[PDB]
């Protein structure tokens, strides 16, 4: 059966596994003529009785669309003979930012840790322009190049969407951890805003060195924003009422904002404290978007974004 | 990459069903009749055009490298539409799509028992199929169609429900008819579809006030030369194609 367009990954020869996942089974690889290192990640297949999986194409359809700096670069996809397996193909990148972060011997000045952030959000300016949720923002999918350029990964969970009626989208979305307030109150009809509160989560993690709201259950995760973000009344989050796990779910009331005072003692700049307010607001809509956070005096002032050797 | 699937007209004339020794005029019937199948199937499935197209284009585009005489349109139209569906986000189950193709392909015959050998078989070989297109088409299934170019044209241009209507009609017949996707881009075939429609509604596009025709806001490839000879070749084959233009025709 001819197949011109769709090589054997053997052209690729393996070196070792790089990380386990939902995903699970990814290999870094050598190109075998020219040395190129690459990523080769197989197309789960446990137990499918619906032929090529649904989720699959939505990945592949998305990696297709998205191409730019700050995002991971599909090469193409390969196969492995009849008598079944396919391979998705990335350009090779050297570190993921959790790996960076819990390593104590790396450190991040301040200015490099602006390069940081410039780089992802404007990789979420592109997507969210793109019509695409990546719907799984954490540390370990913002990856860096040897170079020093930063790239979003794992597009796994991504799904397009759209303007309008109220739209239906699915709610168990993102890891824990970083899970806005919206999907933990069970909003389905959401959009840009999702991935910007993991990115401000993701900012003081950048200080912290550590994911900060580590909560166990999803009632510990809700309380423990509540206790950083400050309470969820219909003052801050205007009618927020009209949520229904909102008078079931127990919800502290008294509890002020007091994120820029326990942040205080990883970040010292003063720019920077007001940039994660500004991303870790729970109400979406007051919530700062791609293009505005990128305008922040924290890109625009002394010290300026720098490259990433360091 | 951007044309990588469109080819020259003696691309076409040494294809892989003629390097297997089929005559181009019977290579058509066997294009026409896989959209025949995928527009009977799809509308049974309760798929919109949209998804029955997209079907269309795998198929035209798979048989540009695999031939008719080892993969027959009857086994492949059920896995490119399965497979369109899935993409274009009207799923149907794996089940159901091949118990519909059983019925267009068999209409006297029922089905076999789902328990049986005979289905469990043409159940894999469906599953199979799909990966033989997927690997084909290289995994490329975002498909622009002409239907997207229509009303960038006919509603800046203000032409009625007759008029809009019938140019989405051409467009859907160049799919069914013609191999117009594997030789002119998306843009170029709608101008092709709304000049046709013009003609068939007697309808006069006028000359825009700076010296400019319409088709040069649509495409700036596009000439005139171009225009009337390809509204030629779709306008042939609408006539050869039986009871088609009487969907369009005017009775007063
Ligand atoms: C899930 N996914 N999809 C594509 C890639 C992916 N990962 C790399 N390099 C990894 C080296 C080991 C570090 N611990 C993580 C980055 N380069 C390119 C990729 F596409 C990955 C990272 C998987 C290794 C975790």
């Amino acid at each position: 059966v001819e197949c011109p367009f769709c090589d054997e990954v053997s052209k690729y020869e393996k070196l070792a596994k790089i990380g386990q996942g939902t995903f699970g089974e990814v290999f870094k690889a050598r190109h075998r003529k020219t040395g190129q290192k690459v990523a080769l990640k197989k197309v789960l297949m446990e137990n499918e009785k619906e032929g090529f999986p649904i989720t699959a194409l939505r990945e592949i359809k998305i990696l297709q669309l998205l191409k730019h700096e700050n995002v991971v670069n599909l090469i193409e996809i390969c196969r492995t003979k009849a008598s079944g397996s396919i391979y998705l193909v990335f350009d090779f990148c050297e570190h993921d930012l959790a790996g960076l972060l819990s390593n104590v011997l790396v450190k991040f000045t301040l200015s490099e840790i602006k390069r940081v952030m410039q780089m992802l959000l404007n990789g979420l300016y592109y997507i969210h322009r793109n019509k695409i949720l990546h719907r799984d923002m954490k540390a370990a999918n913002v990856l860096i190049t040897r170079d020093g350029v930063l790239k979003l990964a794992d597009f796994g969970l991504a799904r397009a969407f759209s303007l309008a009626q109220p739209n239906r989208y699915t709610n168990r979305v993102v890891t824990l951890w970083y899970r806005p307030p919206e999907l933990l109150l069970g909003e389905r009809d959401y959009g840009p805003p999702i991935d910007l509160w993991g990115a401000g989560c993701i900012m003081a993690e950048m200080w912290t060195r550590s994911p900060i709201m580590q909560g166990n259950t999803e009632q510990h995760q809700l309380a423990l924003i509540s206790q950083l973000c400050g309470s969820i009344t219909p003052e801050v989050w205007p009618n927020v009422d009209n949520y229904e796990l909102y008078e079931k779910l127990e919800l502290v009331k008294g509890q002020k904002r007091k994120v820029k005072d326990r942040l205080k003692a990883y970040v010292r700049d003063p720019y920077a404290l007001d940039l994660i307010d500004k991303l870790l607001v729970l109400d979406p809509a007051q919530r700062i978007d791609s293009d505005d956070a990128l305008n922040h005096d924290f890109f625009w002032s002394d010290p300026m974004p720098s490259d990433l050797k360091g | 990459n951007n044309k990588r699937w469109y080819f020259t007209r003696e691309q076409l004339e040494n294809s892989p069903s003629r390097r297997f020794g089929v005559d181009p005029d019977k290579e058509l019937s066997y294009r026409q009749q896989a959209a025949n199948l995928l527009q009977d199937m799809g509308q049974r499935l309760n798929v919109s055009q949209l998804t029955i197209n997209t079907a269309i284009v795998y198929m035209h585009r798979f048989y540009m490298i695999q031939s008719f005489t080892r993969f027959p349109g009857n086994s492949v139209a059920p896995a490119a539409l399965f497979l369109a569906a899935k993409v274009e986000g009207q799923p149907k189950k794996l089940e159901h799509v091949i118990k519909v193709a059983h019925t267009c392909l068999h209409p006297q015959e029922s089905l076999p028992d789902t328990r049986s050998e005979a289905y469990l078989q043409q159940v894999q070989d469906l599953v199979i199929l799909e990966s033989i297109i997927l690997q084909t088409l290289g995994f490329e299934l975002t498909i622009d169609h002409p239907h997207t170019h229509v009303v960038k044209c006919t509603q800046l241009v203000r032409a009625s429900k007759d008029l809009a209507q019938t140019s989405y009609f051409m467009a859907t017949n160049s799919l069914h008819l013609t191999t117009f996707s594997l030789q002119y881009t998306p843009p170029v075939v709608a101008c092709v579809c709304i000049h046709l429609a013009c003609k068939w509604s007697n309808w006069e596009i006028p000359v825009s006030t700076d010296g400019k025709h319409w088709w040069e806001y649509v495409d700036a490839t596009v000439t005139l030369e171009l225009l009337d000879e390809l509204t030629h070749e779709l306008l042939q084959i609408l006539e050869k194609t039986p009871n088609r233009l009487k969907r369009i025709w005017n009775w007063r």
